[PDB]
């Protein structure tokens, strides 16, 4: 399955709480937003080729209140999401600078915003208030609403279609619903023994979830069923960050350490401690390159390496 | 901090 055992470092901008960080369309760019209420733009070759002393965001836009969770646009370039402790979902033009849409229905902090890969316009979110809420951005008002009995810590719309979505809920289970129909889930996974903090799809048939309970799961959404469970790392608190491609699974923990799964092995193949706890991680694609984040605002450029 | 907690239901 691998041929890796270790993390390296290639890059790094020395620091507080980064709560996402992600790569644009081409993964060309990459952007950081949480707790000081900005979100800034990096040019990941940039980062990557030039020494640290030189290393500076290409765009800086201030926020209203603190963040959450950021999503590029999958298909305008320029686009990126946002989810604030506010509740507010913010749609962003990284060449104006300006906001382009501002939902601000949700009546409590919004966890997670997510922009679907197939219906690029459509964009979810998730909050403490127990709505799941689907936007457009042709439209000023929420196109689909789904009331649930708990708090909602990550939703995630599935890679290949836009009428699938999985909802990480504080019960400790994975709603998975279908748009079209949404009287009930199309299955509830259950499993984790405390909040679902995270949902991020390896393919369009295999769901990963992370949990406070110190694990991450595997699932499989055409047939229902558990596949895998991963542990090693330390996680029973904070949103320590997923992020998953066609092979690999990473996470952060609260000893400031990345973790990095095969998804087929369910101890860890290597991890990286830096120096608190992880706060966001992302993978570039199916490489193996990723940017990771703590909780100190420390960002590092990361590639698993034999 | 507890700005990043987890809520648990």
């Amino acid at each position: 399955f691998t041929r890796y055992s270790r993390l390296r470092v290639i890059a790094e901008i020395r620091h507080n709480i980064v709560s996402s960080i992600e790569f644009d369309r081409d993964d060309e760019l990459f952007a950081t937003a949480g707790v000081s209420r900005c979100i800034k733009v990096f040019d990941f070759s940039s980062v990557v080729n030039e020494p640290a002393d030189m290393q500076c965001p290409i765009v800086e836009m201030s926020t209203r209140s603190k963040l959450s969770c950021l999503s590029w646009n999958k298909h305008e370039k320029n686009h990126i999401a946002s989810s604030d402790y506010e509740g507010i979902v913010t749609v962003w033009d990284v060449t104006t600078r300006q906001s382009l849409m501002e939902y601000e229905e949700h009546e409590k902090r919004a966890w997670s915003v997510d922009f679907s890969r197939t219906e690029p316009s459509m964009l979810v979110s998730g909050s403490d208030d127990c709505k799941v809420k689907v936007w457009c951005t042709r439209q000023e008002a929420s196109v689909i609403n789904i009331d649930m009995k708990a708090n909602i810590c990550c939703v995630k719309y599935n890679p290949g279609s836009s009428n699938y979505i999985a909802v990480g809920s504080a019960d400790h289970h994975i709603h998975y619903y279908d748009l079209r129909n949404i009287s009930q889930p199309l299955h509830v996974f259950s499993g984790h023994k405390k909040a679902v903090s995270y949902v991020k799809f390896l393919s369009n048939n295999e769901l990963a979830s992370a949990s406070t309970d110190s694990t991450l799961r595997l699932w499989d959404v055409k047939d229902n069923l558990p596949v895998r469970t991963f542990r090693g790392h330390t996680n029973e608190k904070n949103f320590v960050g997923l992020t998953v491609n066609s092979e690999y699974l990473a996470c952060g923990s609260e000893t400031n350490e990345v973790y990095v799964y095969h998804k087929e092995i369910t101890r860890p193949v290597t991890s990286h401690r830096f120096g608190y706890f992880i706060s966001a991680v992302c993978w570039k694609s199916d490489s193996p390159t990723m940017l990771t984040a703590n909780s100190q605002g420390t960002i590092k450029v990361l590639v698993l390496a034999a | 901090e507890e700005i990043r907690r987890v809520p648990e239901f």
